[PDB]
């Protein structure tokens, strides 16, 4: 509830669909202060989104199938988790897809997404272990990092923390 | 024993998914009912990988060794599918074999050809990018059917080659057999034997996403069979197929260089156009609702580069140009164009240049130039040799390539006479001419033409002429339909008004970005402003599926603006001829064709007369 | 929409803990975003006097039950969004200052009045829970384990003799002492001398 | 700039500046010279360097060379009782230098 | 025999080296691996220490040596990474005295030597064989070959009745790795007197390839081998390690290479709250005066934000600058300058340069008669600061090939049947005289330039320094010019070429501020003022030469947007509009109103 | 607030150390505490140091046989099982069972740093080889963590004989990973 992640996670913006006839409900349109016919497509935050979809019989909206959702993102998702590029995708999407399975209680998204973390989770501990070594005294950690969401980035974080905290009271003069 | 286990594991693949035994039926069917389909069948990597991960592995690691025993195995499922009572000869003596196709997602492999290593050699790879060479296509022998009379028996012979196969095989000479075991005379039969085209393309980095400071890179590609003629030059491509590596490479005693790589090229197994949208019926009748609408023709003007502030009439010029008018050729041989050219001349930022981007970037077929990077030769045709087979040819220029689309020329006055007599020629006649080398052939050019220049002193000049102001010909200005001048005129509410629309421009942040964050695919085969791809697609119905014609109302129209403008004491930017008359009756056209009207009514008119009469005098 | 100006406010906020997180040693709180809560709140007034107009329409006006319904649900919704971000953001400075509060023992032009008393408050409690049973320890200390009773220590900053309760220390800048750490811990943590 | 006749490729040789390098270039009748000979050696007299960008060719060379000239005054004889820049042609840059 | 106990030598030294309780590289190559990257350094100087025989035994036979020193690396990574991998590399580090180019004769032949020079040229990447996998044609005999790319191989001759030459290679069972090709030039400083500059082949493997962009200064550790292309060998170098003062890798990719100790570096130099007159100060610290001209140029090297709509429009982002000034005034060493703190740019003088050598030049190859483009001073700066000196010398028709440069950021050829559109994203900073060789304030300010208006109004910022004889400021000039004749503060004033070269980086890849709305209210504003006051200063006699366009409100736009990123800071508010509205006033208007 | 983040859920490396040093450990004292002031300890032991005699093996806490071995007042005999004989039998242990871990002390990697850098010339064997044997042993025991990784799930696992610095060290990535795969799992019934 007072975590800055999952505030900004419920923020984005899911496909909608109104099932009846509210006057006055322009706002949320585009438009103010005009009718909103049924059936009209338009985008919601979650946090407006999920209320609305489970209260309202017939409710207020249906929720659509997200893009981060497809058969595309699926498909990439199984041939190849850690060549896959999720923050592009979405910058939340670990959590989203928590959310929605919550929401649906469907297990193919679980399964998909639970074989997705693993294998990008072996990548980022090998990177995280990684080190630097100063002899006097990288391309492919930065593309990797390039491509977490923000869930792996604090796991990666708190990872190579501990790792170098480890390395330097091991080797301490 | 390992090649007959993978020939029966994809034979179970293809029993599970019944689509793809559909296709072949299908095709087996329309082959015999009649022009024909090649022997090609498309499979998706997802359902391979679903069903058997070894297999789907191995074809993307090792194609080598596992789309041969797929390809047997398709063979083999079409051949006991075939039903025909009665073979052929020739049909019994063809070597045509069923090739498979693949698509769906390729996880690492796809690749560009700048990304494309040694790491990825033997490898199933997918690479985007433009095709900008052509290799001339020529029959390629595969098997020869000999016939020895004394015995009556048909003797074959069968041929490989270092690209013909994805296996390395023992190389076989082209000399044909002359004489039998036994030493019987033989004689071939050329109308038995076998022969499959062959050709060569050279796929180009797309210039945008190169690196910094570094040209673009090239690889080559090999098409057989079918794909023989799927792309031309100028085309953005998809192409899938095994990188591989031929010849010695220096390996040989005979070459002393010891510094010297192996050549690489890929054997494509698909082309993917990436150019004509689909319409769906959806898409089909939101074109016909919003076309319904009377003011069709300001919405659509204005969504032509929304980022631009004013110059309505010249997004008007630019739609109707977009849209083009009907080509009509006579019997007697006289050729009307349909065609409608633009030409802005102006003072320094006045969003020419950002316009000639817009039409490059919105409209299907588009090649941009500019007046001290091009060419007469350049522009037309160039004389060069095929390197496949040593032929003297010809390689399509500027506006060859740009044949039924556009060519949009920046710095149009800072060209040369030289070059300029080309496009005079291009535009006067629509086609190109040529002779050297002893090649005499007439190329179709047929492409609309915009451009953008500016006056000789640098800033338009009211009280000087427009002749003195204007450094260009005569001849070559009175070709181009319409002529816009453009000024910048300093006005407070009119500064203040674009200094706002510029700001509030400038502001604009991309979905997904953080603030201050600068600014850096899944699958292949796979009074409101009106979103591009919309209008793409209404262009796109509109130019292909109506053809206006003329009425008499707007016939009447015409004649009387006509006769108005021509015998007026007003002064005009350009003079009045009878080309005005035809750019009209073209302006009225393309107005019909916004419209989706199979006739031009008084509107269309009235609109061309206005658009006119604005360009001519302000 | 409505919630666009809380987005930006917790984006402010996140901005903030990736500051806090990076820095190593030396963390100064941001100037606190009056002009971004004063329209969060402007707006939450706002979508209060639609409620009290919907109310009123329902007591006397053609608004049916539904549409009633539907526009109460989402007006408190956006109440609830502006909140939960005014909140998180408010709770993330105040922890960044309970940090700084145990920092020390027990500019500010950055903080509001509010955050202020907060802090002061705070410190009172601190120091408070310190004069209990716990006198013998020191919870405002350092949390690292002591390793080696006897360090070497260099001064850093010239200061006076100045008379700690072990000991007397006449800090002349660059000059090593060979004490406990014990005794110089203190004088370490606010920077006067140096382990080395 | 030019084509060399054995390797088909652009290349680059030296002038009189070059060849001068640490040492002296004598320019007589400099009066008479062409405005764009003249003009060419402004970046070599200050800067002691040459920089071409010809044919695809970008590379700066070393001119260390010192120029004395010769020259004759507007009208083929001075006039002492102008200005110094009234008896010659030369421009403010050039005699500067 | 001996090879056995130089591997195991090699070995040891592996897993026993120590300097104080770390195994450098044991733990060197047990990350590497982790990361994919099959490769070692090796500092040269601690093979020394540990056993001079060894660095001896390198030294003799560099190229019969290394190949061994690479299994034994590859023996230990197997021993430390698989529980019981092609051929690793080896890029070696020394400090030993640089060679010059041009010593480099029959007397190195087959020797490490240390050498630096300019990138010319790249080519691209070859393949080259490892592992081949051969068959005789008539006995069908499978057999294998192990290739090393050390050159002093080939199938063999005589089959293992059949012909010479029988072996067939397989391919499809081949291995292969990655070569390039590049061209090494002198430094222009270490030519001898009255010399061409002088080229150098050299070669890359594996992890040495896409390390260096042509035109940039490089360190280069190799062989001095020779290759026979019938007395003579043409010589070329063996590239072993590539050491370069610019980061190429995070230039060409948005990727971005920063150790942590850095990034907090330039956090911390960030923090400063008078950053901008440190940077001031840093720039040309042997010429006084010209504040302005030193900001503006500060301005042209941080650059602003390049935005790109939805509907595909693209705005520039790089500032351009242009001097037209009295001789005198040190406009061309500021451009020297600015050419070298930059981290990418090209020195060019307009008298000598042309079309083609600025953008891009149609060349036929020799041997394939195809024809290629190559690259000209505004596609080799790419990403960097072009430096035109003499732009007044250039004629018009090389001239008028810059506009698009310029403007549109791009270079469109449609030459020997080649149609392509190159990417140019540069900054153009130029140095010009008037027509008379100084601003004759007797005549209109049109007589005293005769560049025409498109040209100037690319230009962001236009400087007008005229020279006025004032005692004062001479006096102090000549003590600043006597002082540096007879003649290192780095106490926060100002900070060395090199860290500044890595701040402008780190700036450029790192932050792309924005416009609040006070900043867009006030900048109309002042667009709106500064329009009225052009158009009440025309007289009837002539136009103002000097125009002020929707370009200029652009260059505003940039300089105030330079100006945020300078501080890292994500938004632009009004203290930096201020600033660049100052900066306008007192060149481009300054120029103007005269 | 009243504790660090990088404190909270994990323990730092000197909390480590601390721990370790609460173990006990033999000495041979160089003087003869015992009688024919006195130590008076609250957490620890003290019959031990009073009755301390002259190269007698006697047992006390490591950190107190720290303290002495800084004034040369006694010798730390170093442990049984770092010795290069049984290290190398450790070794060919690991080598032989690349399923299971060798049952090394719990703070073998802790206690070796403690005492090469303490106590150098206490060990009957060159400490260069104690060195190398400590590191192979580490690196046989990274490739077996790297290979045992592989298996988190939402279900419990077993690490059976890892030492306390290595489980120090991965417990953040192996507690989050395994959170959120048991997070995921609870959501999708
Ligand atoms: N009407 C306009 N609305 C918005 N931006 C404009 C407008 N006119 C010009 N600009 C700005 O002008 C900048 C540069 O001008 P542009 O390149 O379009 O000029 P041009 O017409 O090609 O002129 P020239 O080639 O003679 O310099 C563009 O970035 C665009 O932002
Ligand atoms: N303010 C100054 N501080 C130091 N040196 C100066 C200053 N002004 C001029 N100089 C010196 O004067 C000489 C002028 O040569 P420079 O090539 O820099 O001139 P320029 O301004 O480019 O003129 P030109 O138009 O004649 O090429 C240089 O040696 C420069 O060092
Ligand atoms: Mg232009
Ligand atoms: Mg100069
Ligand atoms: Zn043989």
């Amino acid at each position: 509830y007072y975590d800055i992640d999952d505030v900004l996670a419920d923020g984005t913006e899911f496909p909608c669909k109104f099932q009846y006839d509210i006057p006055g409900l322009g706002y949320l349109e585009n438009n103010p202060g005009r009718p909103i016919t049924k059936n009209t497509k338009l985008s919601l935050p979650l946090w407006l989104a999920r209320i609305l979809a489970i209260v309202g019989p017939v409710p207020f909206v249906e929720l659509l199938p997200p893009d981060m959702f497809s058969t595309k993102v699926m498909n990439a998702i199984k041939t190849d988790p850690v060549a896959l590029d999720l923050h592009s995708i979405n910058s939340h999407f670990f959590s989203l897809a928590i959310k929605w399975i919550m929401l649906f209680s469907e297990k193919e998204l679980a399964n998909v997404v639970s074989e997705l973390l693993l294998q990008r989770a072996q990548e980022l501990n090998h990177h995280a272990s990684s080190l630097s070594i100063d002899l006097n005294a990288n391309i492919a950690t930065s593309t990797f990092l390039l491509k977490l969401e923000e869930m792996e980035k604090e796991i990666y974080k708190k990872s190579h923390e501990s790792y170098k905290d480890t390395k330097r009271w091991m080797f301490k003069k | 024993a390992v090649f007959g286990d993978r020939v029966r594991r994809f034979q179970e693949f293809l029993d599970t998914f019944t689509s793809y035994r559909d296709s072949v039926r299908s095709i087996q069917v329309y082959n015999s009912n009649n022009n024909i389909l090649p022997h090609r069948i498309i499979i998706s990597l997802d359902d391979l990988r679903e069903f058997d991960r070894s297999f789907w592995s191995g074809i993307l690691v090792e194609p080598a060794y596992f789309i041969p025993p797929a390809e047997k195995a398709l063979t083999d499922l079409a051949d006991s599918m075939d039903d025909v009572p009665h073979p052929n000869a020739s049909a019994v003596s063809s070597r045509h074999p069923w090739k498979l196709s693949f698509k769906g997602s390729f996880g690492a492999h796809a690749l560009s050809p700048r990304t494309l290593t040694a790491q990825h050699l033997n490898k199933l790879v997918s690479v985007e990018g433009i095709v900008t060479k052509t290799s001339l296509v020529r029959p390629k022998l595969i098997r020869s059917v000999h016939y020895a009379a004394k015995t009556g028996r048909f003797h074959y012979r069968d041929y490989t080659d270092a690209t013909t196969t994805l296996t390395t095989r023992i190389p076989t000479p082209a000399i044909y057999p002359t004489e039998d075991t036994e030493g019987n005379k033989l004689t071939t039969e050329y109308g038995y034997s076998t022969f499959i085209d062959h050709q060569r393309i050279t796929v180009q980095e797309m210039p945008e996403m190169a690196p910094a400071g570094q040209l673009p890179r090239s690889i080559d590609v090999i098409l057989d069979d079918d794909l023989v003629d799927k792309t031309k030059p100028g085309d953005r491509v998809n192409v899938v197929g095994v990188f591989k590596s031929l010849g010695a490479g220096g390996m040989n005693q005979s070459n002393s260089n010891t510094l010297i790589g192996f050549k690489t090229l890929i054997l494509g197994n698909t082309v993917y156009p990436l150019a004509r949208q689909m319409l769906t019926d959806f898409d089909i009748r939101n074109i016909n609702k919003l076309s319904k609408k009377k003011d069709i023709f300001d919405i659509l003007s204005q969504s032509l580069a929304p980022s631009i502030y004013g110059h309505d009439h010249i997004k008007k010029a630019i739609l109707l140009m977009l849209m083009g008018g009907v080509e009509k050729n006579l019997e007697n041989g006289s050729h009307l164009r349909g065609d409608i050219n633009i030409l802005m001349v102006g003072d320094p930022s006045t969003a020419k240049s950002q316009l000639l981007r817009f039409v490059l970037n919105t409209a299907s077929l588009a090649i941009a130039t500019t007046g001290r990077g091009s060419s007469g030769v350049g522009l037309t045709a160039a004389v060069t040799t095929d390197r496949e087979t040593g032929e003297r040819r010809l390689e399509a220029g500027a506006m060859v390539l740009a044949d039924r689309g556009v060519v949009c020329i920046d710095e149009f006055d800072k060209m040369t006479d030289v070059d300029r007599v080309a496009i005079h020629e291009v535009m006067e006649q629509q086609t190109v001419t040529i002779a050297k080398a002893g090649i005499h052939t007439t190329l179709n050019a047929r492409c609309s033409v915009i451009a953008a220049a500016n006056p000789v002193f640098g800033q338009y000049d009211v009280n000087r002429d427009p002749h003195q102001n204007i450094a260009l010909p005569d001849s070559l200005l009175s070709r181009f339909d319409l002529l816009f001048v453009v000024t910048d005129d300093i006005n407070e509410i009119r500064d203040r008004s674009i200094s706002e629309h510029v700001l509030r421009t400038h502001r604009y942040l991309p979905p997904g970005y953080l603030e201050g964050e600068p600014v850096r695919s899944l699958a292949v085969g796979e009074p409101k402003l009106v979103t591009i791809p919309f209008l793409r697609k209404y262009v796109q119905y509109a130019k292909e599926r109506v053809i206006p014609q003329l009425t008499q109302e707007a016939i009447n129209v015409i004649v009387k603006n006509y006769t108005d403008l021509r015998n007026d004491d007003n002064t005009k930017k350009s003079p009045i001829t009878a080309r005005t008359l035809e750019t009209l009756i073209r302006l009225a056209t393309a107005h019909a064709k916004v419209r989706l009207s199979k006739t031009v009514n008084k509107v269309d008119a009235k609109v061309a007369a206005n658009l006119l009469r604005f360009a001519l005098l302000g | 929409m409505y919630g666009d100006l809380g987005n930006k406010l917790v984006l402010e906020a996140k901005r903030t803990k990736q500051l806090y997180a990076r820095s190593n040693q030396d963390v100064n709180l941001p100037m606190y975003h009056e002009d971004i809560i004063r329209n969060i709140l402007k707006e939450v007034s706002n979508l209060r006097k639609n409620t009290e107009y919907l109310k009123e329409q329902q007591q006397l006006g053609m608004l049916d039950d539904k549409v009633a319904k539907c526009q109460y649900f989402v007006t408190l919704l956006c109440m609830e969004r502006n909140k939960r971000c005014l909140l998180a953001y408010q709770r993330l400075r105040t922890d960044i200052l309970d940090s700084m509060a145990w920092n020390n023992n027990g500019d500010t032009n950055n903080l509001s009045h509010q955050e202020q008393e907060y802090l002061k408050e705070y410190c009172d409690l601190i120091t408070d829970l310190k004069s209990g049973d716990l006198v013998d320890i020191d919870l405002s200390g350092s949390l690292v384990p002591p390793s080696d009773v006897f360090i070497d220590v260099r001064v850093l900053k010239d200061a006076g003799e100045i008379q700690t309760e072990y000991g007397v220390f006449n800090l002349i800048k660059d000059s090593q002492f060979f004490v406990r750490q014990s005794d110089v811990e203190r004088l370490i943590q606010q920077g006067y001398l140096q382990k080395i | 700039v030019r084509k060399d006749p054995i390797t088909k490729e652009w290349t680059l040789e030296g002038g009189a500046l070059v060849l001068a390098d640490k040492g002296v270039c004598l320019i007589d009748e400099f009066d008479k010279m062409n405005d764009q000979d003249r003009t060419s050696i402004h970046e070599a007299m200050e800067q002691q360097s040459i920089s071409i960008s010809k044919a695809g060719i970008v590379t700066t060379l070393q001119a260390r060379c010192s120029i004395i000239a010769a020259a004759n005054p507007n009208g083929g004889r001075y006039n002492s009782t102008l200005p110094l820049a009234q008896n010659v042609s030369l421009t403010e840059p050039i005699l500067s230098r | 025999d001996d090879n056995t106990e130089i591997i195991k030598s090699f070995k040891n030294f592996i897993l026993e080296f120590r300097l104080d309780s770390q195994f450098i590289y044991r733990d060197q190559l047990r990350n590497n691996i982790l990361v994919k990257n099959y490769s070692l350094t090796v500092n040269m100087e601690h093979l020394i220490g540990y056993n001079e025989d060894i660095y001896k035994k390198l030294s003799d036979e560099p190229s019969d040596i290394i190949p061994l020193f690479e299994t034994a690396i590859t023996q230990v990574a197997k021993r430390i990474s698989i529980l019981s991998l092609p051929t690793f590399q080896l890029i070696l580090n020394s400090n030993a005295n640089q060679i010059p180019l041009r010593d480099l004769d029959s007397e190195h032949v087959s020797k490490i030597v240390r050498l630096s020079g300019i990138i010319i040229s790249t080519s691209v990447l070859s393949s080259r064989a490892t592992y081949l996998s051969i068959m005789c044609r008539n006995c069908r005999h499978t057999t294998s070959i192990t290739i090393n790319n050390f050159n002093s191989v080939s199938l063999p001759r005589s089959c293992l009745n059949c012909g010479p030459d029988p072996y067939i290679i397989i391919h499809e069972s081949s291995k292969f790795i990655d070569q390039q090709f590049l061209k090494l030039q002198e430094i222009p400083e270490l030519v001898p007197v009255g010399e061409m500059p002088r080229n150098l082949t050299m070669t890359c493997d594996r992890y040495l390839t896409n390390k260096v962009i042509p035109g940039t200064r490089v360190t280069i550790v190799g062989i001095y081998s020779i290759y026979n292309s019938v007395a003579i060998r043409t010589p070329y170098i063996k590239i072993l390690g590539i050491q370069s003062d610019v980061e190429t890798s995070s230039i060409w990719n948005s990727v971005t290479m920063f150790t942590e100790e850095e990034e907090e570096e330039f956090l911390q130099l960030s923090r400063n709250p008078k950053l901008y007159e440190i940077l001031t100060n840093s720039i040309a610290p042997s010429i006084f005066g010209n504040e302005d001209i030193k900001k503006a140029i500060v301005c042209l090297l941080m650059g602003g934000s390049k935005k790109i709509l939805p509907d595909g429009m693209r705005l520039r982002g790089d500032i351009n600058v242009l001097l037209l000034g009295d001789p005198g005034t040190a406009k061309s060493q500021l451009l020297k300058f600015v050419e070298k703190v930059s981290p990418i740019a090209v020195y060019t003088s307009g008298k000598g340069s042309s079309a083609a050598g600025l953008t891009a030049s149609v060349q036929r190859d020799p041997m394939t008669r195809e024809f290629y483009l190559e690259g000209g001073a505004m596609v080799l700066a790419d990403g960097g600061v072009v430096c035109i000196d003499e732009f007044d010398k250039m004629r018009d028709e090389d001239r008028v090939a810059i506009h698009e440069a310029m403007e549109q950021q791009t270079i469109s050829i449609a030459k020997a049947g080649i149609t392509t559109v190159l990417n140019s994203r540069t900054s153009v900073l130029a140095a010009a005289n008037p027509i008379y060789g100084r601003y004759d304030d007797l005549k209109s300010p049109g007589d005293n330039i005769d560049f025409q208006t498109t040209i100037l109004s690319r230009f962001d910022m236009i400087f007008i320094v005229k020279d006025d004889h004032n005692e004062e400021r001479d006096i102090s000039i000549a003590n600043h010019v006597i002082n540096i004749h007879t003649g290192q503060e780095e106490n926060g004033s100002e900070i060395s070429i090199e860290k500044m070269k890595r701040y402008i980086t780190y700036c450029r890849l790192k932050c792309a501020p924005r416009l609040s709305p006070q900043a867009a209210e006030k900048l109309s504003s002042n667009f709106v003022t500064i329009r009225k006051q052009l158009l009440i200063n025309e007289e009837s006699t002539e136009r103002s030469s000097i125009p002020i366009t929707i370009r200029q409100l652009e260059a505003i736009i940039r300089i105030t947007e330079s100006l945020a990123k300078l501080e890292l800071s994500p938004i632009a508010q009004e203290r930096h509009v201020d600033e660049a509205i100052r900066l306008f006033q007192a060149s481009t208007m300054d120029a103007a109103s005269q | 607030m009243s504790l660090p983040a990088h404190l909270q859920q994990t323990f730092s490396p000197e909390e480590i150390q601390f721990i370790v040093e609460n173990e006990p450990i033999k000495i041979f004292p160089r003087i003869t505490t015992r009688q024919k002031t006195r130590w008076q300890l609250i957490t620890t032991d003290d019959k031990a140091l009073n009755n301390m005699v002259a190269m007698r093996s006697t047992e006390v806490v490591l950190w107190i046989a720290l303290l002495l071995k800084q004034q040369s007042k006694c010798s730390i005999v170093a442990p049984q099982w770092l010795t290069t004989k049984e290290l190398d039998r450790k070794i060919q242990y690991e080598k032989t069972h690349p399923d299971r871990f060798s049952e090394l002390p719990w703070n073998w990697l802790v206690l070796a740093r403690i005492l090469f850098n303490k106590a150098k010339d206490d060990f009957h064997d060159p400490i260069h080889e104690l060195r190398g044997k400590i590191q192979d042993l580490r690196e046989i025991r990274q490739i077996k963590v790297l290979k045992g990784l592989k298996y988190l799930n939402e279900s419990h696992l077993q690490l059976d004989n890892l030492s306390l610095l290595e489980i120090n060290e991965l417990r953040p990535f192996i507690t989050e990973i395994m959170d959120k795969l048991r997070e995921i799992h609870t959501a999708s019934l």
